């Protein structure tokens, strides 16, 4: 159907989800400040 | 046209259910 | 551009055409067969059957013309009457051909399915409620079998054990056997007439049969009293007319307007008009007065109808209806009858003048006649009334027997003896 | 011939001519033998003070009651005479004044209107009797809950500002009024640049300009101050109201957001709009197969007898919405499911979807031109609107302008998250609370 | 009759911002929600620690 | 209650003893607690389960 | 008003037999004002019915006056003990403008049956008189409540003078009923969608016969039998009889023996019937109709 | 008065006239 938006807020909310998802875990990462 | 005893029809309810007639 | 160009064709189906230079592109198809038609057995059919344009053609499926349509943004409509049954359909400019081919299947390929055909029941009451609301509405059609015996008088509506009555194979036999080329009569507007005579008879030329005219409908005089608890009753008398396609038509046409209006001016008490002014001078504060007048093909019926209290019932009815036997007396005002020919040219015309009221004004000729009067001499017509015409016209009037209908409380209502 | 595309080029224009007073003369030839003729007066309900609410509608009644030289139905009996109907209406913007007539008769039409524009028989022979007949309306008016169901709404909102008054106002002035007012609001507001002229027929302009010339050119009709042309930002309020009574079947209800003014780009987008949802009612031939998701769906359980949808842009202001009718039991239904169809829009809105509206409207504005007088009234409104202004091919420019992004980005503005007002008639009972509607607007993406 | 109603003033709650009627309420509505939102966002933060 | 996340899985429509379960207006804080109790209960439930492991 | 609801299943029972449907309008033909008034609610007079209207009407048409009251095999003292004692009450009374007017009119009302329903009647006279009893005598005449089960009626003319003439399955009726201030008598008819028409003259023409003279007095004679007898072994039952009695008070107060009564009967002479039978189809008659009217006539085809 | 009326159904829209 070429479903047109939502697919930039698809990218954002696994996104969403792939911020904090470290966030619990926490573990070895690059920026601290 | 049903009289023939009588004048015409009837009204009455007591009870039992009702009854028309002649 | 060029104006009104009919072409009677081989399948005594008449198309008529203009092309204009507007975007309006429309279209209609007039046919005879309305309630009239309609016998004991064949009640309601019109009436439902005119609600079926939405089911599946032969042609098409249902679901497909639905999305067929709005596709569009285009149109379809639907018309009924006592005589003259009507689709009338319009779109864009440009894309009628697709429609164009919509309208064929519709009257060339029924389908007819009890699924399909049932369900569509529930509708009814839901339609034959709302008109019902306005019981000017009510009034009219019982009016009719108080005028009449046999035809005229069957209503536009399904009596009411007749709903679950309506069976599919009925109606395709009066579908087939009322629907013939000769009585099919097609318009067009703003189209090219070789497209609208391309087409013409190729699809729309089946039969024969049947227009089968036995109704003469008989005018035949009496009342009928209907009663309600409403303070306001509704109630009417007329006596015959002359048949349409006559200045004696005309002439009743003409005495309408002289004693009946449409306001002409909003929230005025019409002082033009004698009757009204004659009844509040004589009767006392609300009421509503207006006569009425209505022909067809093989009559016409005139009359007037009142809305008044319950008291003011009778009071109105003698001081409108003696006021009507002074022009019956030889009373009359010549310069009213030009104001009404004013009236009557004028509003005629503002009727006319608009294209959709025109459209029907061209094809309400067709199904009657086949020609086109110009508007002209339709005004040279008008102007062709003799005085003492409309007076002997009007004279019938109360000289013939007169029907009545009753809507309201009755309890002061008298009947035809006293009148 | 004719094609849709050169359809658009062959057209009478409307005419633009002044006079010296301020009124603004106009026309357009119908190569007809009849011509409506009116006259549109941009004197709102927001002009009048509160005490003076009510007086134009009771005035335009006064009217044909008889003028300053014609007395009482000496008048309409010309017009009979003629056999010219002749009507007049009232808003709360806008009163206006308009005869269908041939162009024959033309000529006393302007003045006989042009004597009632102004002068006016001024008797208490009427005030009491309008003031009965009114209060008789005024006390009948409560019968139709849809003219009902309105004020409130503007109430709601426009609390605060003159725009949400009556156009009839309160009973009690209906009592309380001298036509010192009267004349007085006369005197302000009847001065042009307020007054506008038009007609439409086989006119074509000059036989009109003319025969315009000397009443009005004129009478004056004037121009000097009566301030200027006093209107203000009127208060758009979110709230709800609710009048509960269980005794009728059925409860009108309609929702509402305020919106943009008459004269914007956006004024085009939000025709297409409602053009979206379509609208349904008991007995449309419409059946389940309908392509608009609410008239299908709120038809199919018949979660609602009928609805539609309004849309009204004031000058600064600008209203948006739907009104519907159903049964009270199942009432929640439509509230749940209309939402979404506003919302659904805001994100995953269709090209396709649009043609037909697109389609829609355009088969909308070209129906909308058949017949004398339409184009007459047009005339006054655009005036009063865009002034000039009947872009009519530019319309379909204005429509081709249309983007499915252009859409979604409209709606963006006035719709996800904001605040609505409830207008609510009963038996509201039902009715979801506030907090949920407006919890309910914008989506949490569900 | 219906007519005589006018719905009563809350004003005393309100913030002057929107006070004047003769505002349009869309200018200061910009700013004038997210501070609301503002809390709303703010309040759930210290939940997730 | 047309295409309703209620009804789809019928569990939700028992669901709906609690949405749109009415309630009244003046309310003291004191009805707080029949909610309130559950509470406890649950956060309870938790805690002895863990102490239980080790002893 | 908890009791409005009764209404409609008491007004539903009655309205099965058409014969009962057809009673009511037919009283619309004949009369304007009053007779023609139903004994069943009109349909928005149901919703209509408040307290106050009774009460009125309560004392407004009770009175010691119009109020008669009979015993049966009870001590006359009793019953003239309390007698006067709580049934005096005024007064106010009796109100009687209503003369009724009789008025021709036909009224026509269309059913899906394959069964019609159509009675034709003339005004026939007053209660209490040999008049009434000319048709009380002429209904036994043409008329016949069955006397015989099964049996195709041949003593009566009419249905034998039906049949004859017509074909399958019908029914007939001639019908005559009166009151104090006038009476209705007429025939009374059911039979198929065509059969309708035919039915109509072949029994109409044949009630000519006797207003052409024809009669035969043996007959008078078996429709006094008839007459007498039926009309016993109607007073002969407790209860018909204990109408029979009051039926006098509200009428006359007095009591006439049954015998003088019989005497009554065979007072009547025979062109006396005859004539009283001239008036009927000598005078404006009025119709009703039940069924497919497809092939019905009016009152102007007769 | 009346038309005598009319009768509309049609698709999308409908009402009834006089
Ligand atoms: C831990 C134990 C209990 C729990 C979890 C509990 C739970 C609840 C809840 C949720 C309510 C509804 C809200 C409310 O009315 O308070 C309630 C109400 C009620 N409970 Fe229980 N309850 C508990 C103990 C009791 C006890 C011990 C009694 C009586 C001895 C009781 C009798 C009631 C009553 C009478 C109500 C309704 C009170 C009102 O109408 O305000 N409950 N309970
Ligand atoms: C209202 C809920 C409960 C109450 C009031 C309760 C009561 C108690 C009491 C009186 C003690 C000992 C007090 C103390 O150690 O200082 C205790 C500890 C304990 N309870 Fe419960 N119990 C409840 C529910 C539970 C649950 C849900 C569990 C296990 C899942 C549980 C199991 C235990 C265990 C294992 C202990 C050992 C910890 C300890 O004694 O220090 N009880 N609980």
């Amino acid at each position: 159907q070429l479903a047109r938006n939502w697919v930039p807020t698809a990218s954002l909310w696994g996104a969403v989800g792939a911020v904090g998802l470290v966030w619990a875990t926490d573990w070895r990462l690059i920026l601290d400040w | 046209g049903q009289a023939a005893g009588r004048p015409l029809v009837a009204s009455v309810s007591l009870n039992v259910p009702a009854s028309v007639r002649y | 551009p060029q104006d009104l160009e009919f072409t009677r064709l081989p399948n005594g189906l008449v198309i008529a055409s203009l092309e204009n230079y507007a975007p309006a592109s429309r279209i209609g198809l007039f046919i005879k067969a309305g309630s009239r038609y309609e016998n004991s057995n064949n009640l309601g059919t019109s009436h439902l059957l005119r609600l079926a344009s939405s089911l599946t053609t032969k042609g098409a499926s249902s679901f497909k013309i639905t999305r067929g349509i709005e596709a569009v943004g285009g149109k379809l409509s639907v018309t009924s009457t006592r005589e003259n049954m009507a689709y009338t359909v319009e779109c864009l400019r440009d894309d009628v051909d697709i429609l164009m081919e919509f309208l064929l299947n519709v009257t060339t390929a029924p389908e007819f399915r009890r699924w399909e055909v049932a369900a569509l029941q529930p509708q009814l009451r839901i339609d034959k409620a709302v008109a019902l609301q306005n019981p000017q509405a009510h009034v009219i059609e019982n009016l009719h079998a108080a005028a009449y015996r046999n035809a005229l008088a069957n209503s536009l509506y399904c009596p009411d054990y007749r709903i679950g009555k309506v069976t599919p194979v009925e109606l395709h036999d009066y579908v087939q056997n009322h629907f013939t080329s000769a009585r099919m009569a097609l318009i067009g507007l703003g189209v090219s007439h070789p497209v609208l005579k391309q087409v013409a008879e190729q699809f729309l030329n089946i039969r024969g049969g049947l227009g089968l005219s036995g109704a003469k409908a008989k005018y035949h005089g009496g009342e009928i009293r209907e009663q309600n608890g409403d303070s306001l009753v509704h109630a009417a008398l007329v006596a015959e007319s002359a048949a349409i396609g006559s200045a004696e038509a005309n002439a009743f046409s003409v005495l309408q307007h002289v004693l009946g209006a449409g306001p002409h001016v909003k929230r005025g008490s019409n002082a033009t008009s004698s009757l009204y002014q004659a009844v509040a001078k004589g009767v006392h504060q609300p009421f509503d007065v207006s006569a009425f007048n209505a022909s067809y093909s093989d009559s016409g019926l005139f009359g007037f109808y009142t809305i008044s209290q319950a008291a003011s019932a009778g009071d109105v009815i003698k001081a409108a209806y003696n006021q009507v036997k002074t022009i019956a007396q030889g009373n009359l005002s010549n310069p009213d009858v030009q104001a009404a020919k004013n009236k009557l040219k004028a509003g005629y015309l503002m009727s006319v003048e608009s294209s959709e009221g025109f459209l029907d004004e061209v094809g309400s000729q067709a199904l009657a006649a086949g020609s086109y009067t110009p508007p002209s001499t339709v005004l040279q017509q008008i102007d062709a009334v003799a005085d003492a015409d409309v007076i002997n016209a009007a004279k019938k009037f109360v000289s013939g027997r007169k029907s009545m209908a009753a809507s309201g409380n009755l309890g002061h209502t008298p009947f035809i003896d006293e009148l | 011939t004719a094609t849709y595309a050169q359809a658009l080029q062959s057209v009478p224009e409307t005419q633009v001519s002044q006079l010296d007073n301020g009124l603004r003369v106009a026309s357009e030839q119908s190569s007809q033998p009849t011509c409506t003729v009116g006259v549109w007066i941009d004197a709102g309900s927001r002009y009048e003070s509160e005490k003076n609410n009510g007086a134009g509608y009771f005035v335009e009644h006064l009217a044909f009651k008889g003028t300053k030289n014609r007395p009482g139905n000496a008048l309409e009996k010309e017009v009979e005479s003629m056999g010219a109907h002749l009507n007049a209406y009232s808003t709360r913007e806008h009163t206006a004044y308009y005869i269908k007539a041939l162009s024959k008769d033309l000529p006393k039409a302007v003045e006989l209107l042009a004597d009632i524009v102004q002068n006016c028989s001024l008797e208490d022979s009427q005030i009491e009797k309008e003031r009965d007949v009114i209060l008789q309306e005024l006390q009948e008016n409560d019968t139709s809950m849809r003219d009902v169901v309105f004020n409130y709404l503007h109430a709601t909102a426009f609390q605060g500002t003159p725009l949400a008054q009556s156009v009839e106002g309160p009973s009690e002035n209906v009592r309380k009024l001298s036509r010192a007012d009267l004349t007085e609001y006369l005197s302000r507001h009847y001065k042009a640049p307020r007054m506008v002229l038009a007609a439409a027929g086989g006119l074509e302009h000059r036989q009109l300009l003319d025969l315009a010339q000397k009443h009005f050119s004129g009478l004056s009709g004037t121009y000097d101050e009566d301030a200027v042309p006093t209107l203000s930002p009127c208060r758009f309020t979110g709230s709800q109201i609710c009048h509960r009574e269980d005794g009728l079947p059925l409860a009108h209800v309609a929702i509402a957001v305020e919106g943009p003014g008459w004269a914007h780009p956006d004024n085009v987008a939000l025709q297409v709009a409602n053009a979206i949802i379509g609208h349904y009612d008991c007995t449309y031939g419409g059946g389940a197969h309908l392509s608009s998701p609410l008239a299908s769906i709120a038809a199919t359980n018949k979660l609602c007898q009928s609805f539609q949808t309004f849309n009204i842009c004031y000058a600064d202001t600008g209203l948006l919405g739907a009104h519907f009718v159903c049964d009270h039991m199942s009432i929640d239904d439509m509230m749940f499911v209309l939402q979404g169809q506003w919302m659904r829009l805001c994100t995953s809105a269709t090209e396709s979807e649009v043609l037909r509206g697109k389609n829609l409207l355009r088969n909308a504005l070209v129906s909308h031109l058949d017949g004398t007088t339409p184009v007459c009234e047009d005339i006054g409104r655009s005036l009063l609107t865009y002034g000039r202004r009947i872009p009519l091919a530019e319309w379909e420019s204005r429509i081709a302008e249309v983007d499915a992004r252009v859409v979604r980005e409209v709606c963006s503005k006035y719709f996800y998250d904001q605040c609505p007002a409830v207008a609510g008639f009963g038996p509201i009972e039902q009715l979801p609370d506030y907090n949920r509607i407006r919890s309910g607007m914008f989506w949490l993406r569900f | 009759s219906h007519t005589d109603i006018k719905v009563p003033d809350f004003s005393d709650y309100r913030r002057p911002e929107v006070l004047d009627s003769t505002k349009s309420s869309k200018e200061s509505s910009e700013a004038r929600k997210g501070f609301s939102y503002l809390v709303t966002a703010t309040t759930t933060v210290g939940v997730a620690y | 209650m047309t295409n309703i996340r209620k009804s789809h899985p019928l569990m939700k429509i028992v669901n709906n003893a609690f949405i749109d379960l009415p309630a009244p207006s003046n309310i003291s804080s004191w009805w707080n607690f029949g909610s309130l109790l559950g509470i406890c209960l649950i956060l309870q439930i938790l805690t002895g389960l863990f102490l239980a492991m080790h002893y």
